[PDB]
């Protein structure tokens, strides 16, 4: 029903879970070095990118955001992305943006 | 030559017992474990008995914030042996819980 990914603070999947498969379709091969805008919908877009871009403010905390993703099989899936930025404290490395998308009800 | 951070942290999913639903293939280099025969498994099989309280106050806080830094703690490896770590763990609640993230970085020192 989910996957995990992860992704650098433009959007591009840096790690894919094999979840994905069952999910969107998408080997993860075929999602990595990929930007998530580039698989949603053109109305949520603009939402996606505010989104991440807001997750690196938010310390941490959960940031949902739900949009539509096309799938392998050419179909606009409802996702609900729960992200979380992380950054290891023992370093000042760039944080990366931890997502756990689930495909779910627009009802 | 030693790991770097990068390196040594990997990410695994939980359901609210604290079983593995999910694990990073970089857990193979760092503990021993490949991801299938952790699934099904209590993360409590493998604290070290003396940070066993600390974990169940840390998965009570987390519960009840929806996030939460561990302290340093042991985690069993595979073929024997306790390394240390530190996990990052948050909720991934229904906008109801439907499971745990982790972040999970290893303070040992890894070769390679
Ligand atoms: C958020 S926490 O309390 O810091 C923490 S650490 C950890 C864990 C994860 C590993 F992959 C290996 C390992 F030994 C323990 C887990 C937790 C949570 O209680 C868990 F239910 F999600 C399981």
């Amino acid at each position: 029903t989910r996957f995990i990914s992860r992704h650098n603070i433009e959007g591009i999947f840096t790690f894919v879970d094999h979840r994905c498969v069952a999910t969107v379709g998408y080997q993860p091969q075929e999602l990595l070095g990929k930007n998530i805008v580039e698989f949603c919908h053109p109305e949520d877009q603009q939402l996606l990118r505010d989104s991440f871009q807001q997750v690196v403010k938010l310390k941490g905390q959960v940031l949902s955001v739900m949009f539509r993703f096309r799938s392998k099989n050419q179909e606009w899936l409802w996702m609900r992305t729960s992200s979380f930025t992380f950054q290891n404290p023992y370093s000042d490395e760039i944080e990366y943006i931890i997502c756990t998308n689930t495909n779910v009800k627009n009802s | 030559e030693f790991k770097g951070l990068d390196s040594k942290t990997f990410l695994s999913e939980h359901s609210m017992d604290m079983k593995f639903t999910y694990c990073d293939d970089r857990i193979t280099e760092l503990i021993g474990y490949h991801p299938e025969e952790l699934l099904g498994r209590s993360a409590y099989e493998f604290y070290h008995a003396l940070d066993s309280e600390n974990m169940t106050k840390s998965h009570q806080n987390l519960c009840t914030k929806g996030q939460v830094v561990s302290g340093q703690y042991r985690m069993l490896a595979k073929h024997g042996g306790y390394v240390w770590l530190e996990t990052q763990g948050t909720v991934i609640y229904n906008p109801q819980p439907q499971c745990i993230m982790c972040v999970n970085y290893v303070l040992s020192e890894i070769e390679k």
